């Protein structure tokens, strides 16, 4: 090779650097490529699958740990009585990031969009319902009666012979990133909530059991975006292979 | 069908930010000459009032002529929006075998141009920008002179966890790409990309960026963001052989592809926490001295 | 001729025919904001022309002893009228603006006014006044209202900014020669698209008396300026419910 | 330039040459590829397709 | 790489130098280019702006840094007396750098034309005047009376109903730069004076007060060049930021 | 999944809204880059052990 | 030369090629830049424009 | 251990070893060391006249 003077970018323990590799043995033909399912190239491609959401997991009970699908339903007042409500956020820990969508979101910083919710319904025959499934998008305190879900524009909800109820939420972010700080008092900034509601009752006849409980679904669609991995968290090892 | 006619009174043809005013482009210019004095009108051009453009109806230079002037100047590469750097002192750290400041036996320092105002100031009289950034770290002796130790540089991503210990996770970085580094090796040199968070480094910013009602609790968040910024950088010896010699370290910085806004006028007073309001107002001085008369120094 | 302007409404109004002209901006073309951008990919919406017209807020006095005034930007309207509730219950906001300040002067009276429209502004507040201990500023210089604030010093802007070096902004100029009235015109501008009306402060304007007041004894010791603004086309996105979180 | 290859790696949609330090070929940069999806099947698995006129339920 | 043997021009401390450098993520895409005002490509374009300029603030006081528009205006002799005089060079450390124009050229040593200057008036209707605006290029002591006026030439100027009076300072400059030397006792390098002077009176009726005082403004044109950028050489900081 | 209405109207009491995008996906796959900083691990090899 | 770039920042005058001693490709230089200047809106905001020939004021 | 610090012209003169004109914040840094080729720095015509 040609002289040349001595230039910055040697000698130093890389890391993030990517460099040309010497391979050992030449001439090598490992099995040829076979075509086989779960090749992803993207998780955004993954993002647009049915995803199984469980919200309210109350219990902290190991025989808990069996029936974790529940929520309250009972011999309701049927008076517009708050049944559970859960904030739009999905990349908080706990049993949110519990999905695989909410868990690769747990890894990343950024978001860009929202999600796609619905709930089913497992009822009988004559057995039906009239509850109400509402979103509102950060900017007020708790809601309080059907008044608050009539300040939420949303989709009204029934139990008819459809279970499915599609609820999407739209790309409503103004900020793509916000102001670096850390973790303290700076809970003023509110993300949405979403609340649900009974009409009339859980209303079965005659020789029907009065329980029917069931899980939330959600996923992805092509809207939003997520990357800006961090690392690792939360893992348990209390040895390591040796 | 097509019957009322309330909503054609639009505008279509978005091209900037919201206005109400419009011009349109012309193809080709104009030009002017230069003359001697004469009473004539049509085609008077010749001199300029950068506001006026022309004579008041009172003479201005009935009494006497002017001259002319050439030129011989260019201005091509005159510029100095990138090439404006010079010579200038900077800054260092040390890291000492015994010492007090450092009990631990590394140093972690939070990456910022906050590092010292009294040249940042001059690269602070702009608010909004997008820019590259260097840095370099020359390792040597405190005494200055040079000694063959084992010394290894690791980078600390935005979001890692502070290292409290000799032994703390962060020394794993599992997403953080390694550096082939060594005193034999020349000193540190690493580019810094624009990873800011909005268009641009806040710093003249009125706001909160922590969400929540807004209270005495929460006011330190004003330039130093624990979570918005681009992370810090811990420098330790790694290895079984342990330096037998303190060291020193010297930072350098320099500026690439350069790209700015928003102008913002000259700084005469002193801060005394990152970019504070705050002034010595009992002891203002102007920013220039001036002296009992003007005729005579 | 296209300084023209036609305004009523509530029980009276202020329309020019003569005034001291208009002030053109960055020679351009009308448009909208930008739309396929944001968090949420829902459609928008257009208010119109629904509320947007002239109430003064404030007419200033000008006195012998001035020391300078302002005010914040958006938050003059933003907690009063029907605009004042929507901007509340609302999260993002965009919308044109022209101002237009009244600023008249007599025959008797000599003197100049220096108001400076200064945006993006990081306000320098009192701050305990010296500083150097740590009693931070109460609300009440967060939230005056309706009344703005008053500055501390004209030359350093409480930030120090010395005056003669404050040509950047469109400066004008209140004279008897020069106006009878004074034009702003500025656009919206923000280095990041979306934000909220309570969080953010845009910025204000200033007004620092460039020349003192004077007059020989025996006329009016104080002159009244009045201010008013109306924003154009405006429109709000991240429609919702009355909900401020 | 004589000298060819000995890779069977396919799924190339642009022709491109390579000049490697060492002295095979394909350590170089690998080239400029696109982005391809096609999830239709894992949400649909519809065989009784009906026209583009005609709704798809009863 | 094909070997060679050693040149001068690596292992050596460098800052001037400028150096290919390695990023260390792949294929990012930050916020694309928005349209904001501010931005400049060159300094040269924005000394086309109008700049105020304070000549005369002689007072040394905090008090007076209320009011230090004042230049002197009085019941005059009105006989051609010197109202205020002050030299054609930008450059000096005081208020000249105080402009931003003139905080620029601080920093710099060489210069390349003159500037543009003019002076506003706040007068009554009936209230006028006349005044003396007169520049001398380098060459001469100090003036004395209008007969120095006329050696000089300048543009008369008159307060009628027009207040702004544009005097235009051509490139007077022989050299681009000068022999090198230090501080001293070489002030005999002159540069020029402008003067300012009263004819008849400052002249109002009866009922108006006798005080109109007023600031500059000044300006730079294309034919003025200016760089070689020095470092700073006036800056306060008891303490810096750790 | 239905992609039309119900033989029971959905939305008959208010309407919608629309959005608009200015984000880019080109280059945001992770599949090789998602390597990122984190400690991993040595060895030693004493002279006396 | 079969290879691309991931670069978006438009503003060139001139088609022009890089080559770079790292994998990336636009860390070469930059290419040569000339000088546009416009402070018409700056200093002249008039909305009332006359023709040529005629003067600007009454 | 060694290195050069440039003297651009308009800089103060030093007059301590812990002067203002270390940091010359518009001189460029040259990377040399002893072991690194002694200094060769080239100097072009930058006379005012």
């Amino acid at each position: 090779g040609f002289p040349t003077e001595l230039k910055p970018g040697t000698n130093q323990f890389l890391t993030t650097d990517d460099g040309v590799s010497a391979p050992i043995l030449p001439n090598f033909h490992p099995t040829p490529c076979i075509h086989i399912p779960g090749e992803v190239r993207n998780l955004l491609e993954l993002c647009q699958v049915e995803t199984i959401l469980e919200v309210n997991n109350v219990p902290t009970n190991a025989t808990s740990l069996m029936e974790r699908l529940r929520f309250p339903v009972s011999a309701q007042a049927g008076k517009g009585e708050l049944c559970a409500v859960f904030r739009a956020d999905p990349g908080r820990s706990g049993p949110w990031q519990s999905t695989l969508l909410g868990q690769l979101c747990g890894y990343y910083t950024q978001w860009s969009g929202s999600l796609e919710v619905t709930f089913m319904f497992t009822g009988s025959f004559m057995a039906t319902g009239k509850m109400l499934i509402a979103y509102t998008p950060p900017g007020g305190p708790l809601p309080k009666d059907r008044a608050t879900a009539m300040l939420g524009t949303h989709v009204i909800w029934d139990f008819g012979l459809q279970s499915s109820v599609t609820l999407v939420i739209p790309w409503i972010s103004n900020t793509h990133y916000r102001a670096h700080a850390r973790d303290g008092v700076f809970d003023y900034y509110t993300t949405g909530l979403v609340s649900i509601w009974y009409q009339t009752n859980y209303v079965v006849p005659i020789g029907a059991p009065n329980t029917a409980y069931i899980i939330a679904l959600a996923a992805a669609q092509k809207n939003f975006t997520m990357k800006l991995c961090k690392d690792a968290s939360d893992i348990l090892q209390t040895g390591t292979i040796q | 069908g097509d019957r009322v006619a309330d909503v054609i009174e639009s505008s279509i043809g978005d091209s900037v930010s919201r206005a109400l005013t419009r011009a349109l482009p012309a193809p080709t210019g104009q030009d002017t000459q230069v003359s001697s004095h004469r009473l004539d009108t049509g085609k008077v051009p010749a001199l300029q009032a950068a506001e006026i453009g022309a004579s008041s109806n009172a003479s201005d230079e009935s009494m006497i002529e002017t001259r002319c002037v050439l030129n011989s100047h260019s201005t091509a590469e005159t510029t100095l929006d990138s090439f404006f750097s010079r010579a200038g002192l900077v800054g260092e750290i040390d890291l000492p075998l015994e010492g007090t400041t450092n009990p631990n036996g590394y140093a972690n320092w939070d990456i910022d141009i906050t590092g010292y105002a009294q040249m940042r100031r001059k690269v602070e009289l702009f608010t909004y920008m997008r820019f590259d950034a260097e840095f370099t770290f020359v390792a040597c002796t405190p005494t200055g002179q040079v000694v063959p130790q084992l010394l290894q540089y690791m980078f600390v991503p935005p979001g890692a966890p502070e290292p409290d210990s000799r032994e703390s996770l962060a020394w794993q970085t599992a997403t953080n790409p390694s550096v082939f580094v060594k005193l034999s090796d020349p000193p540190a040199q690493v580019s810094v990309p624009f990873m800011s968070p909005a268009s641009a480094y806040q710093w003249f910013y009125d706001g909160y960026p922590t969400f929540g009602e807004h209270k005495q609790e929460k006011d330190l968040e004003y330039g130093a963001c624990p979570n918005n910024m681009m992370g810090t950088f811990s420098v330790r010896t790694v290895g079984t052989s342990k330096s037998k010699y303190p060291l020193v370290i010297r930072i350098y910085m320099r500026m690439k592809h350069v790209r700015a806004w928003i102008p913002r006028p000259m700084r005469n007073q002193n801060y005394l926490f990152k970019a504070n309001p705050n002034y010595a107002g009992n002891f203002i001085k102007p920013t220039g001295a001036s002296r009992t008369a003007i005729t005579t120094l | 001729s296209d300084r023209v302007a036609q305004l009523t409404i509530g029980n009276s109004t202020i329309t020019t025919q003569e005034a001291a002209n208009i002030i053109v901006g960055y020679g351009e073309w009308p448009s909208y904001c930008s739309d396929s951008d944001a968090t949420a990919v829902d459609k928008p919406t257009r208010p119109d022309v629904s509320v947007n017209r002239f109430y003064t807020l404030d007419t200033k006095l000008w006195e012998k002893s001035s020391k300078g005034w302002y005010w914040k930007f958006p938050d003059v309207l933003t907690e009063t009228g029907v605009f004042g509730q929507n901007a509340q219950f609302h999260y993002l906001y965009r919308s044109g603006f022209c101002i237009h300040v009244q600023c008249n002067a007599s025959k008797f009276h000599q003197g100049a006014l220096l108001v400076a429209v200064l945006p993006e502004y990081v306000i320098g507040s009192v701050a305990g006044g010296t500083g150097t201990e740590d009693t931070h500023p109460p609300y009440k210089q967060t939230q005056p209202g309706a009344d703005g604030f008053e500055l501390q010093h004209p030359y350093v802007l409480d930030a120090g900014i010395p005056i003669s070096q404050l040509t950047v902004c469109p400066h004008q100029w209140i004279n008897l020669r020069t106006n009878n009235c004074a034009t702003i015109i500025v656009p919206y501008i923000n280095a990041l698209p979306f934000d909220s009306a309570l969080n953010h402060c845009n910025f204000g304007l200033l007004v620092v008396p460039i020349s003192p007041l004077d007059y020989d004894q025996g006329a009016t010791p104080v002159i009244p300026i009045t201010i008013t603004l109306a924003p154009m086309c405006s429109e709000f996105a991240g429609l919702r419910q009355a909900v401020t979180q | 330039s004589h000298e060819n290859s000995n890779s069977a790696t396919e799924g190339s949609t642009i022709n491109y040459t390579t000049i490697n330090y060492y002295k095979d070929s394909y350590a170089a940069t690998a080239g400029k590829q696109s982005l391809k999806q096609d999830p239709d099947k894992f949400a649909n698995p519809v065989k009784d397709i009906f026209t583009e006129m005609a709704a798809p339920l009863k």
